[PDB]
RNA sequence: GCGAUGAUCGGCAGUCUGACAAGU
RNA sequence: UGAGUAGUGAGAAA
């Protein structure tokens, strides 16, 4: 019976968004120097962290290392040609190696909370099933657990009468 | 007067790519290429379009020549949205910005420098403005930096050196189109103190004369600053 | 045949003339106003396109000092099958270089050429197919930058702009670590509300429920490397008699994560903390020695350059860090601060009373002193010498003021 | 002393330091660094003294970056402790700035010398 | 082939001063 | 030298 598990989760969840974008735009900027077009081809932050921990460094670049690249993610976008393309010519000062150290394990710490937050994300859907099959299956896992915070409890919630949850 | 906040109405200038802010005070102004930043402390003001937040950069009469040079009324400028410019004599971003502003996007400013310390702060500069692209090299030479320029609508030279009539001959012939543009910002002391000012200027037209360019106007920036003239003039190859 | 050696930032290209005294001629301008007359006339032999940007600059250096390149050579020999032709080079030099090499190929560099190579350079984004003119200013702005950088001898450990990032960096982790460190204490609370009195340490508090992960677990685990023995008997004690209630593996697990992430910001925090340290005594040796390296660094951040740090005076540096007190006191007549930002200097602290204004003072000018050498010294060693003498002098000033 | 460039002749740096006497005795004289700083970044100065025997010289390298943007003529002089005397004061001066005054009794010397300086410059 | 398991209504805001101080 | 870190509640459609 016990609902405090989800309202943690969604006063987690949204933390770790906003604070998943709080480090992963300075991921851009570290790495955006060394050669900065990437964060202009991939605007999806995620997706940004791992081609620059696969891409570290610019000079690299092969055929092999273009089917990895283009691996992660796909091809449809075309990123993966711009990419080797447009390393080959950028101006991006290349950075010392302890600066892309920092870059690829500050990197890597994105990863890491994104990675979580998505495992935090199943474990609340998993929750909400379990707690709230009825008000999960009717509006979502993601909506029900709001509207059961907002009501600081899921006994709170049914106790309040249509028009006050409504306006909850 | 001109604070931050203060609410004013903006108006084209009647060259293309330059703006007039009205108001109890005069001021002019430059569309910023960069929203959110100033290249030099200038002042910035700020205008809601639909809506989208646009935003406009200051221009320094005192700091940039050719700003001044807009004030006493010059008649044609070659410098103007969609133009390839070789500014020569970039030592910094405080003009070479405002060159980048007018061209826009489309245009290219060629910001040419031989000082080592200007030169990196120039560079930190173009990162901001792609359509700049610096090149921290001697400009007696063109030949050096030929590779890395494409042509060029007009030239703009404010070196400060005595023989910058033999620089703008190489590089207009170099680069400059034919009937291009050739804009100049001449400063008496640096070529002969000994004599006038007016001697100064009359020679450097007739060494523009020799080289193929024609003067087409001139005008002197005081109040601004003083014993200075900008030459405007074009190139014919024929 | 005539050849023209035509260099641009992407490679060399080699371009057939059919005229042999094509540079001889009078009407080259007329000749050569458009695309299609110039591509009639000129043909590409071969293209030796720069690989990589190191290549590219290696070859842009070449070119500069007039030195002929392997890259330029080997293309040049591609065209050697052709007995007596003429080579159009835009310089004297690179066309001496090109002759020494023995060629056999009459090396011409003359003004009338230069009508040549000025007609080739109003159409290259037609003449040369595959690349457009946007992707031609890509490798311009490049190459140039690439080019600036040695030139200028830029080095990649004396950039102040990681200090500005790092730091700023820094104190982000620093609140985000603590919010975590608020919903862990709260969420594990649940299972067990008796640790946050126990263990203040948030890293240590996580750790804990990393070692063990439920109450029952608690009699049997060692928290000897996290507590010391009185503490770690004392949450054992509390484990037992605690109020938490039971939770399930699936709700231990997440929690755990979080017990994982919470120690891993303490190890990167720590790792940043000595990435900036060593930025510090490699950009601003003299000032870490005198003010510090966290204190050197909201310095450098607030100015938002250590040339404009340089440039400030130093009345500016002792209240860099005080502007709504300065400002208060300013308008209403009121006595101004003393101390700004450099406050928690350590030389601050060893003053006492009045006289912690008087080393603000005395401080804030030798920073001064120090930092236009951190920021101007074009040869500057990596030692920080000026920065010793400068406290040396601060120390006897704050002897003989505090006897 | 390369970094101290360009710098002033005997002849010269006697008629500066006439200057800084003059200045200093009608007021129109700021010393020290920092407050020369000052006089740059309020554009109140006609010209800056440095002396090129100061060390390290770099404490004082700062003013040419700042004169040169702010378009302000100036010069070195060999000597720092015969500018302290010509301030006017007991300690040495590594640099000076000459306040922008066109009403002051000393104004048409002054003129004289920073044409000369910017020839020299 | 309707409805109480709910019809209807950027501003404040401007980056301190400058030759004396301590002892017999 | 001086100098502040609380919506209503039975209609609706024809």
């Amino acid at each position: 019976k016990n609902d405090n598990h989800i309202i943690q989760a969604i006063a987690l969840l949204d933390q770790l968004d906003k604070d998943i974008n709080t480090f992963a735009m300075r991921v851009k900027e570290w790495y955006g120097w060394h050669f900065p077009e990437l964060a202009k081809l991939v605007p999806d932050n995620y997706t940004f962290a791992k081609l620059v921990l696969f891409i570290k460094d610019k000079a690299s670049l092969n055929d092999d290392s273009l089917h990895d690249l283009a691996a992660l993610l796909n091809e449809d976008s075309g990123i993966a040609q711009r990419v080797i393309d447009n390393a080959r010519i950028s101006m991006g000062q290349d950075i010392s190696e302890t600066d892309m150290e920092n870059v690829c394990v500050f990197a890597q710490r994105v990863a890491s909370l994104a990675d979580y937050r998505r495992q935090l994300y199943d474990y609340l859907c998993e929750k909400m099933h379990t707690v709230a099959p009825n008000l999960s299956e009717l509006i979502g896992e993601v909506i029900g657990a709001r509207l059961i915070s907002h009501a600081g409890s899921l006994t709170n919630l049914s106790k309040q009468a249509a028009s006050t949850v409504q306006i909850l | 007067g001109a604070r931050g906040g203060a609410k004013v109405v903006i108006e084209p200038h009647r060259h293309a790519g330059v703006y007039i802010a009205r108001g109890k005070e005069d001021l002019l102004v430059t569309k910023n290429m960069a929203p959110g930043e100033s290249v030099y402390g200038e002042k910035r003001i700020s205008v809601e379009e639909p809506p989208t937040k646009v935003e406009y950069r200051v221009w320094n009469p005192f700091r940039s020549k050719l700003a001044a040079g807009i004030m006493g009324g010059l008649d044609e400028l070659f410098i103007a949205p969609g133009k390839k410019v070789l500014y020569l004599g970039a030592a910094s971003g405080t003009s070479v910005s405002h060159v980048s502003d007018v061209v826009g996007p489309e245009g290219v400013v060629y910001a040419v420098e031989f000082s080592h310390r200007p030169g990196r702060e120039l560079i930190s500069m173009a990162k901001k403005r792609p359509n700049i692209i610096p090149i921290i090299e001697d400009a007696r030479h063109p030949q050096k930096y030929r590779m890395l320029i494409g042509m060029v609508d007009c030239v703009f030279a404010d070196v400060a050196q005595p023989d910058q009539a033999r620089i703008i001959a190489l590089n207009s012939h170099m680069f400059l189109k034919d009937q291009g543009g050739v804009v100049i910002s001449i400063k008496a002391n640096c070529i002969d103190s000994t004599v006038d000012a007016e001697t100064v200027f009359a020679r450097e037209v007739q060494k523009l004369r020799e080289e193929r360019i024609k003067p087409l106007e001139q005008l002197t920036l005081e109040p601004y600053e003083r014993d200075h003239c900008i030459v405007v003039g074009r190139y014919m190859r024929s | 045949m005539a050849y023209v050696l035509t260099e641009t930032s992407a490679g060399y290209a080699l371009l057939k003339a059919s005229d042999k005294k094509i540079y001889k001629s009078s009407s080259l301008i007329q000749d050569l106003d458009s695309s299609d007359k110039v591509l009639k006339e000129f043909k590409i032999a071969a293209f030796s396109k720069f690989n990589s940007a190191a290549n590219a600059l290696e070859e842009a250096n070449s070119i500069i000092e007039g030195k002929v390149s392997s890259q330029l050579e080997k293309l040049l020999e591609e065209i050697k099958k052709d007995k007596k032709s003429t080579l159009i080079v835009s310089e004297t030099k690179l066309a001496n270089a090109i002759n020494k090499l023995g060629l056999n190929f009459n090396v011409v560099s003359d003004a009338v050429t230069l009508d040549i190579y000025r007609a080739i350079k109003e159409y290259l984004p037609e003449l040369l197919p595959g690349m457009s003119d946007n992707d031609l200013s890509k490798m311009s702005l490049g190459l140039a930058h690439s080019i600036g950088r040695h030139k200028l001898k830029f080095s990649a450990d004396k950039v102040d702009v990681m200090i500005i990032q790092a730091i700023a960096l820094l104190d982000d982790l620093d609140k985000e670590l603590n919010t975590y460190a608020m919903r862990c204490k709260e969420w594990y609370g649940w299972h067990f509300p008796e640790l946050a009195k126990i263990v203040t340490d948030s890293v240590a508090y996580a750790r804990i429920i990393l070692t063990m992960g439920i109450r029952s677990k608690a009699s049997e685990t060692d928290l000897s490397e996290i507590l010391p023995e009185e503490i770690e008997e004392r949450v054992k004690t509390a484990a037992e008699v605690s109020m938490g209630t039971e939770i399930t593996q699936t709700d231990l697990d997440n929690i755990n994560a979080l017990a994982e992430q919470i120690v891993e910001f303490a190890a990167y925090r720590e790792q940043l903390s000595n990435y900036l340290s060593a930025r510090m005594k490699a950009i601003a040796p003299n000032l870490t020695q005198l003010v510090g390296e966290l204190v050197g660094a909201r310095l450098i951040a607030h100015s938002g350059s250590l040339i404009s740090l340089a440039k400030s005076p130093a009345s500016t540096i002792q209240i860099l860090g005080a502007e709504k007190a300065l400002f208060r006191a300013l308008k209403t007549k009121h006595d101004t601060p003393k101390y700004g930002l450099l406050y928690h200097a350590s030389l601050v602290g060893q003053a006492t009373g009045k006289n912690k204004g008087k080393i603000a003072r005395v401080l804030a000018a030798k920073a001064a002193v120090s930092l236009r050498y951190d920021a101007l010294a074009e040869d500057r060693d990596d030692s920080g010498d000026i920065g010793l003498e400068s406290r040396a002098k601060v120390e006897n000033r704050l002897s003989q003021l505090e006897g | 002393n390369p970094k101290a460039f360009p710098l002033a002749d005997a002849a010269l740096t006697q008629q500066i330091l006439d200057v800084v006497q003059q200045a200093a005795n009608l007021r129109q004289l700021k010393k020290g660094a920092n407050e020369a700083t000052k006089t740059l970044n309020r554009g109140i100065s006609e010209f800056i003294i440095m002396a090129a025997d100061c060390e390290p010289i770099e404490i004082l390298l700062h003013l040419p970056l700042l004169c040169e943007d702010k378009n302000v003529p100036y010069v070195f002089v060999p000597s720092r402790v015969a500018l302290g005397r010509a301030c006017g004061v007991s300690r040495p001066v590594i640099a000076a700035s000459i306040t922008t005054n066109d009403a002051s009794a000393i104004k048409t010397q002054i003129y004289a010398v920073k044409d000369k300086i910017e020839t020299l410059l």
